């Protein structure tokens, strides 16, 4: 139930 | 500057708590954290799925302390790499992008300590994580302090209380936001009397006696998090052990294990000044 970090991150 | 935290010694407060711990100096079953308590806590964070996998700790702002586990443990087949994970620090919610408060970084490279025993008895289960950048720090992102030998010896003894916090099971749901409890170290004999398990002198054990009536413990998730002690000397938080291993959470007669920090501060300093 994580709440959707930023892309840029996920980068 | 390390352990004096923005929102309460600098400002002269004191936590709900931190008596109980300077009063001794002679998560399952703790309490939800304040805002800006424990400054140093750090999510390591899955990439994909998303997902918590330990706790770890602040320690400057180029560096992370976590347990070896979190990161290499053959018998689940566990073993990640830099960009398998991401490592949020100044968080609070278990589950939200706490936007505009947290920071996520990025890994630039993982150390485990080489003689690390994930075979039989989690013997040196600590790691550094050197990050991307530098963190910059803030009222709820700020370093623990590493022990000194003397802080070490005269700090950790049995009935010293200690803090311990993390994100992990609440009974072996998981919280809402950050846990914390207290708990006092126990006596090497007592500790090595309630295993089977090989203990080594870089462990320590915490919990209450099951008549002591108090109880708490980690548990699942919790990993990789602070075992920490306020000095009553100078009033700065060092962070004495790494959540380890444990026999469920919270079973009368068991108590945690913690990976003991200053016995390993030599490998922690060599890893540093060799590698930044
Ligand atoms: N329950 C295992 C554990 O805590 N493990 C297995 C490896 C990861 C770690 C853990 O999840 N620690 C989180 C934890 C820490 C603490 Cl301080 C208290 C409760 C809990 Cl669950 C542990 C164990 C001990 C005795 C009997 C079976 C299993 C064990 C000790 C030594 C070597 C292997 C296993």
């Amino acid at each position: 139930d994580f709440e959707e970090i930023p892309e840029a991150y996920l980068a | 500057d390390c352990g004096l935290r923005p929102l309460f010694e600098k400002k002269s407060l004191e936590d709900k708590t931190e008596r109980e711990l300077l009063e001794s100096y002679i998560i399952v079953e703790g309490s939800d954290a304040e805002i800006g308590m424990s400054p140093w806590q750090v999510m390591l964070f899955r990439k994909s799925p998303q997902e918590l996998l330990c706790g770890a700790s602040l320690i400057s702002d180029r560096w992370v302390l976590t347990a070896a586990h979190c990161l290499l443990y053959p018998p689940w087949d566990k073993n990640f790499t830099e960009n398998d994970l991401l490592v949020r620090i100044g968080k609070h919610s278990r589950t939200r992008y706490e936007r505009n408060i947290e920071k996520i970084s990025m890994l630039e490279k993982i150390y485990i300590h080489p003689r690390y025993n994930w075979r039989e008895n989690l013997d040196r289960d600590i790691a550094l994580m050197k990050l991307k950048k530098p963190v910059a720090f803030s009222d709820y992102i700020h370093p623990v302090c590493l022990p000194d030998r003397e802080t070490a010896a005269s700090l950790l003894q049995a009935g010293y209380k200690g803090r311990v916090t993390g994100w992990g099971n609440l009974k072996e749901g998981q919280p809402s936001v950050l846990q914390v409890v207290n708990l006092p170290i126990v006596e090497r004999p007592v500790c090595k009397d309630s295993t089977r398990i090989r203990i080594t002198d870089n462990m320590f054990c915490a919990g209450y006696k099951p008549d002591e009536g108090k109880r708490g413990d980690a548990c699942e998730g919790d990993s990789g998090g602070p075992f920490v002690m306020k000095s009553p000397f100078n009033n700065r938080w060092y962070q004495m052990g790494i959540v380890s291993w444990g026999e469920g959470c919270d079973r009368d007669g068991k108590y945690g294990f913690y990976t003991h920090v200053f016995r390993l501060k030599k490998w922690i300093q060599k890893v540093i000044d060799q590698f930044g």
